[PDB]
């Protein structure tokens, strides 16, 4: 894999400290509401 | 006749009470029943709104 590669190889760089109805379209409907 | 026929009567009575029935304008509405009650319910003694 990509990520492994880029480890190891920076693993090898690193230090460390030192000791209804709707006329418009003809629908037709069933509540006042469902009309509005 | 004056329903679906074509006559139309002009009823002279100087002033008189009246009624009003609001409705949804977009929506279809025919005013034969109110008017036909009105009709109907004339009397040699009465005479509703
Ligand atoms: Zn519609």
């Amino acid at each position: 894999p990509m990520s492994t590669r880029i480890a190891e190889a920076t693993s090898a760089i690193v230090s460390k400290h030192p000791a209804y109805q709707c006329h418009v379209c003809s629908a037709v409907l069933f509540s006042p509401l469902d009309l509005d | 006749w004056i329903k679906t026929g074509e006559l139309r009567i002009r009823i002279e009575m100087g002033a008189y009470p009246y009624m009003l029935h609001y409705y949804d304008p977009r929506q279809y509405a025919n005013a034969w029943n109110l008017t036909s009650a009105w009709l109907e319910e004339i009397t040699p003694t009465s005479i509703p709104s």
